[PDB]
């Protein structure tokens, strides 16, 4: 009934009105264990960033590679073992410097997801209605994005082929 | 609700809401013939026939399941039966 | 497993002259009675011990939908 | 009383639901299950039972983009097993199934959902409240139509080996 997602089961409680990209979709009832949902709605917008970023690297490593010889591999698993481990330990230390100051952030804030990272200022001048229709836009392109990014480490787990 | 009791048989509600509405004389004759057909089942799996890896029949088994259950169709025929029903 | 023909798990177990760690006299059954301990190591069989874990398993994970909660059984 | 069965008395539990009610239930099922429940159990056999018959009808008559696809629904099951289609469709259909149990708790909990009651109709061919009972009644005597007659194409095609008349 008031799933749009699921038309015919009634959403949990605290699935309503404001946090954008709210369809009614909690059939297993996961918020009604959780405080609130700002904690959750961070998490899933991580994983919606971080899948696209995925998605877009697993392509453009299928198509685009740099000019040296250790990241000549076509295969985004195969690279994983590949690429030496300095440049891997670079980027997780890069990811936990950047994580450390938003794991004090994501705890006690009421918009865990809000980083305030917006170096174009997409968001200046923007009304609400706007805004409302970017974070929807964002949140339904990171999950298509996070079910590719598995489908694509499936698929290359399962057949050896990184793409199609 | 209140499950608990103290006169000779327990309420019908102690048999939750599906065995709470079956009348005894259904529940009665059906824990027999769970009982004798769970028996038969046990007896033809083992017992009477050794069991072999290549003899496991999901019937006999799943049938042999029917004695513990027989056990409690029957205790519910009673209880039903005590309860006028 | 899906066709049901679940015996083709137990059908050539490790024979009793199965050097534990090489393959000399090994077999290829995963799930198996045999009872007793290996001739070598003087140990129960991995292929009794695996099909004590998946009994148990099953029957935990059966056993784990006794009491009720957000679906009304 | 009952207006399927003359002899016996009306059903306790069914006096009206524009699912086909004729008081048609000699055991008294419906004392034994809430009705809600039953009703859902027949509309899921109902539609899974017109799907079917309605599939092994056409695949044996025309069914063969590929090669694996050349069996006669009789030898499909093991060879699409084989080929990895029936996986699929199981995985798909265990989704929607443990969907489905939320949705028949939701109801008999509470709710307004009926049974079988899905809200997909995005063709519309349901428009008010009249529509809706006929189509519904219509549907379910379908179904067990269905039901009876793929019992009949199994039973049949398992008891010798032929075409659409089995
Ligand atoms: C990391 C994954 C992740 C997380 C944390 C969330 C979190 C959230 N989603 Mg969400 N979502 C995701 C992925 C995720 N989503 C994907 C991939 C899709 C596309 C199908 C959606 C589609 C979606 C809709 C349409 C809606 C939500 C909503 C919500 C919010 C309320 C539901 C809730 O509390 O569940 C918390 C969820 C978890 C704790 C995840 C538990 C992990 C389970 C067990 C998944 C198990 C695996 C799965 C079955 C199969 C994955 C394998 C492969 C096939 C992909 C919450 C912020 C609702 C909302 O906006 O409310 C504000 C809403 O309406 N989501
Ligand atoms: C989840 C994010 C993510 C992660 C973990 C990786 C991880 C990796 N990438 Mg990569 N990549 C990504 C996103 C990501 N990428 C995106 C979004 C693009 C498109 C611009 C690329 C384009 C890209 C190329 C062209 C190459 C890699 C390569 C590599 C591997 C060596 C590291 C390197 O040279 O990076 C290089 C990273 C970049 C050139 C761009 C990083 C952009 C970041 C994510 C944005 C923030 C800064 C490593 C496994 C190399 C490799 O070994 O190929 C298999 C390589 O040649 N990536
Ligand atoms: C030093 C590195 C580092 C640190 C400190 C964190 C810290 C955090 N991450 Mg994070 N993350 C990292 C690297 C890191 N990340 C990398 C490299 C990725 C892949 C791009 C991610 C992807 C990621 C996602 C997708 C999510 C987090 C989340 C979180 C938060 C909760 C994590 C948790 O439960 O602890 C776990 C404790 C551990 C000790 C983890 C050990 C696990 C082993 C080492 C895996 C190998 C926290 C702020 C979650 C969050 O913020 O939700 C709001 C969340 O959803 N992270
Ligand atoms: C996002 C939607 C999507 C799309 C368009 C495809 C598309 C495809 N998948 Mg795929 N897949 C997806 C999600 C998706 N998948 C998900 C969520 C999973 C589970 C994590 C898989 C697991 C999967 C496997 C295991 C395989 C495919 C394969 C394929 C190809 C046939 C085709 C290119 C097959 C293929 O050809 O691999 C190259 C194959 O073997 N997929
Ligand atoms: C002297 C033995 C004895 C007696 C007379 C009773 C009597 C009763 N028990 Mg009981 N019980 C006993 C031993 C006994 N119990 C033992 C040893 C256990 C295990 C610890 C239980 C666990 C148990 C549970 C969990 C419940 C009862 C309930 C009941 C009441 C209704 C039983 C009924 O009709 O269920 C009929 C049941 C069926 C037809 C289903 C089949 C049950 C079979 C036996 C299960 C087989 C699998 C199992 C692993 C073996 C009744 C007062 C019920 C009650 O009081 O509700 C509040 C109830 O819910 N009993
Ligand atoms: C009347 C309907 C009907 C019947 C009688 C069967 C019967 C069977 N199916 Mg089946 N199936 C059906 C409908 C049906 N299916 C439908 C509607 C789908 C989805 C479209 C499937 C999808 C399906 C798959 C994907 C598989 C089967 C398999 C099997 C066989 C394995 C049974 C077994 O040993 O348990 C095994 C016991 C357990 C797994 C746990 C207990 C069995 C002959 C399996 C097989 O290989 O058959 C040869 C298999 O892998 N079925
Ligand atoms: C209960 C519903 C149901 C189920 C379980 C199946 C199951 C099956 N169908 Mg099928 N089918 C159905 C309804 C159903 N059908 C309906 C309603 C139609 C009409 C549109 C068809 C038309 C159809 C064709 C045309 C073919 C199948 C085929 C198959 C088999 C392989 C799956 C595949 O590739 O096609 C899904 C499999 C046994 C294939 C096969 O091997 O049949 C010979 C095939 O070529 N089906
Ligand atoms: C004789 C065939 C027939 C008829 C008349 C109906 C009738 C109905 N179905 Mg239905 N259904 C059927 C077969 C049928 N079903 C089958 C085989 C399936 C399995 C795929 C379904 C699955 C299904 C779902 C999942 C839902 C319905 C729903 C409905 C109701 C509203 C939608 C509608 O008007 O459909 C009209 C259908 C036709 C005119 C059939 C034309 C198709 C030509 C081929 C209506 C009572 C909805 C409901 O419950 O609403 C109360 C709903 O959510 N149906
Ligand atoms: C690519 C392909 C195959 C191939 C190819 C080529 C590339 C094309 C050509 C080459 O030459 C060969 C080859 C092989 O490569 C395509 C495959 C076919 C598809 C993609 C079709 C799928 C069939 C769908 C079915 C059969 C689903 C059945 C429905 C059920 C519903 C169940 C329900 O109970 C549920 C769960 C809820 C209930 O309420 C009611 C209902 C809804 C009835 C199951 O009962
Ligand atoms: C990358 C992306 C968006 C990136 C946006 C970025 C970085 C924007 C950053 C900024 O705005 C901020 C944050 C703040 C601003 O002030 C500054 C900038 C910097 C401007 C979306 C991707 C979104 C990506 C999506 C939605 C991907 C969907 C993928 C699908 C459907 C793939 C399917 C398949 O892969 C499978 C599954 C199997 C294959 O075999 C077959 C196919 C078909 C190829």
């Amino acid at each position: 009934a008031q799933s749009k997602a699921l038309p015919f089961l009634k959403a949990p409680a605290k699935l309503d009105g404001s946090l954008a990209g709210d369809f009614g979709f909690d059939p297993m009832g996961i918020s009604d264990q959780v405080a609130n949902l700002k904690y959750v709605r961070a998490a899933e917008l991580k994983h919606c960033r971080v899948a696209m970023l995925g998605f877009l690297g697993w392509v453009v490593q299928q198509y685009v590679h740099l000019p040296g010889e250790i990241y000549a591999e076509s295969n985004p698993l195969k690279a994983l073992t590949s690429v030496p481990l300095l440049s891997q330990i670079q980027i997780f230390l890069f990811i936990g410097a950047i994580e450390l100051a938003t794991l004090d952030q994501t705890y006690t804030a009421d918009k865990p997801w809000d980083l305030g990272f917006d170096p174009l200022n997409f968001s200046k001048g923007k009304s609400e209605q706007q805004m409302k229709d970017l974070e929807v836009k964002e949140l339904k392109n990171g999950r298509v994005a996070m079910i590719a990014i598995m489908g694509l480490i499936a698929q290359t787990l399962y057949t050896g082929v990184p793409l199609f | 609700e209140s499950t608990y009791w103290e006169g000779k048989a327990p309420p019908s509600v102690v048999l939750g809401p599906f065995l709470s509405k079956i009348p005894s004389g259904v529940l009665g004759p059906a824990s027999l013939v769970a009982l004798i057909v769970g028996s038969y089942c046990t007896h033809e799996s083992n017992i009477f026939n050794t069991l072999t890896v290549d003899t496991i029949y999901p019937a006999y088994v799943l049938g042999s399941f029917l004695t513990p259950i027989s056990w409690g169709l029957h205790v519910a025929a009673w209880i039903q039966k005590m309860n006028k029903a | 497993f899906f066709s049901g023909n679940w015996k083709a798990y137990a059908q050539n177990p490790d024979t009793a002259s199965h050097i534990f760690g090489s393959g000399e006299g090994s077999g290829t059954a995963i799930l198996t009675f045999l009872g007793g301990f290996h001739p070598q190591t003087k140990s129960l069989w991995l292929t009794d011990m695996a099909h004590h874990h998946l009994a148990i398993a099953v029957l935990f994970i059966v056993a784990g939908h006794m009491y009720r909660t957000n679906w009304l059984i | 009383k009952s207006k399927a069965v003359p002899f016996l008395p009306r059903p306790a539990a069914l006096d009206g639901s524009v699912v086909g009610d004729v008081g048609f239930d000699p055991v008294g099922f419906t004392s034994w299950l809430p009705l809600s429940y039953l009703q859902e159990a027949e509309i899921k056999h109902c539609r899974i039972a017109m799907l079917a018959t309605l599939g092994w009808i056409v695949a044996d008559f025309v069914h063969l983009p590929g090669a694996v696809h050349e069996v006669s629904s009789l030898a499909a099951h093991d060879v699409a097993v084989k080929s990895g289609a029936l996986a699929q469709i199981l995985i798909w259909t265990s989704i929607a199934e443990a969907i489905s149990v939320i949705a028949i708790s939701q109801m008999l909990e509470g709710s307004g959902r009926q049974p079988g009651d899905f809200k997909f109709d995005p063709l519309n061919f349901a428009k008010d409240e009249k529509s809706l009972k006929k189509m519904q009644l219509s549907e379910l005597k379908n179904g067990r139509l269905a039901m009876l007659a793929f019992s009949g194409i199994v039973t049949q095609a398992a008891l010798t080996g032929h075409a659409f008349p089995y």
